[PDB]
């Protein structure tokens, strides 16, 4: 039911402290399977994910080299970008790319990404009709252009539906016993009082994958966004995912207060109420 | 551009005094990607801290999980202290068991 | 798996 693969890049000057920093991560959906880091004390293409490691030496060998070659490239838009810029040479930049496709449930090629900013900033993105590329400025303009006079577009569209598909596919069979599931998140609401007027309560969603969740409050069958607050959806270091929702409420509302947890592991959305 | 980081310190599950568990901090929405973090016990770091490998979101952001084990009681104090460029000295989370 | 080309700014 439509899945995704990605691939995040991050290259980091360090003037006067040798090569730049090159981190580069592999995730199927939300979980990662490979890592590549130069600065690693022995920089290679390493494995994340217990499914990945039944991938033989070529697999590794071949990932080690496109990572090294991408890390080169990117070292090489550094300076080039140093000199779009006009920037110097002892100041620290950061070039970023994230890239992948997705997996419709039909089979074929669904979405497709191919983006990079520089210094946290927009710098040129492949447009949603995987053909033409958006440049955020004048400097990527001309990385715009040039690469349109060689057909990059077309060549990654290539890849798009090929090997990305193809391994997506592996990747997922491979996996699918923690890929392919759907584990519902642990939920309860607990009371927290502020005052003697007032008391938080807090919604809890623990344990659940994919991290994609929602939860609202509803006060007497409509949400509510007043006196509110909704953490960042937080890992759980295992593999799984957290998110809780509070608000506070006038001591004795409690009972007309409800949690509205939606979530793919889910049968139906759940609906929560406190209780002592 | 630079950005100020997001710090959450909590349990990997509802924490139980005596029963062993995992201590997490996670960091995000932050800019440039330079940037330390430690857990600590009663002010002092912890022995092992281990942290995942870098990655971004949407707005290009950056994410980072540090991690040890610990087992929560009533005396002692855990937290959590980030230092970044986008920060005036070191800012020190506690862990809150209600959060 | 990664993509083989690297594109140049």
């Amino acid at each position: 039911g439509s899945h995704s693969m990605k691939y995040f890049y991050t290259s980091v000057s360090r003037p006067g402290r040798g090569e730049p920093r090159f981190i580069s991560v592999g995730y199927v959906d939300d979980t990662q399977f490979v890592r590549f880091d130069s600065d690693a004390e022995s920089p290679r293409e390493e494995p994340r994910a217990p499914w990945v490691e039944q991938e033989g030496p070529e697999y590794w060998e071949e990932a080690t080299r496109r990572a090294k070659e991408a890390a080169q490239t990117h070292r090489e838009n550094l300076r080039t970008a140093l000199r779009y810029y006009n920037q110097s040479e002892a100041g620290s930049h950061t070039i970023q790319k994230m890239y992948g496709c997705d997996l419709g449930p039909d089979g074929r090629l669904l979405r497709g990404y191919h983006q990079s900013a520089y210094d946290g900033k927009d710098y040129i993105a492949l447009n949603g009709d995987l053909r033409s590329w958006t440049a955020a400025d004048m400097a990527a303009q001309n990385t715009q252009r040039k690469w349109e006079g060689n057909r990059y577009a077309e060549r990654f569209r290539a890849y798009l539906e090929g090997e990305c598909l193809e391994w997506l596919r592996r990747y997922l069979e491979n996996g699918k016993e923690t890929l392919q599931r759907a584990d519902p998140p642990k939920t309860h609401v607990t009371h927290h009082p502020v005052s003697d007027h007032e008391a938080t309560l807090r919604c809890w969603a623990l344990g659940f994958y994919p991290a994609e969740i929602t939860l609202t409050w509803q006060r007497d069958g409509e949400e509510q966004t007043q006196d509110t607050e909704f953490v960042e959806t937080r890992p759980g270091g295992d593999g799984t995912f957290q998110k809780w929702g509070a608000v506070v409420v006038p001591s004795g509302e409690e009972q007309r207060y409800t949690c509205h947890v939606q979530h793919e592991g889910l049968p139906e959305p759940l609906t929560l109420r406190w209780e002592p | 551009i630079q950005r100020t980081p997001k710090i959450q310190v909590y349990s990997r599950h509802p924490p139980e005094n005596g029963k062993p568990n995992f201590l997490n901090c996670y960091v995000s929405g932050f800019h440039p990607s330079d940037i330390e973090v430690d857990l600590l016990k009663n002010g002092e770091k912890m022995g092992k801290v281990e942290h995942s490998d870098l990655s971004f979101s949407k707005d290009w952001s950056f994410y980072l999980l540090y991690y040890t084990e610990f087992t929560p009681n009533e005396k002692d104090e855990y937290a959590c202290r980030v230092n970044h460029v986008t920060l005036s000295g070191p800012r020190t989370v506690k862990w809150d068991r209600d959060m | 798996i990664r993509y083989p080309k690297t594109f140049g700014w």
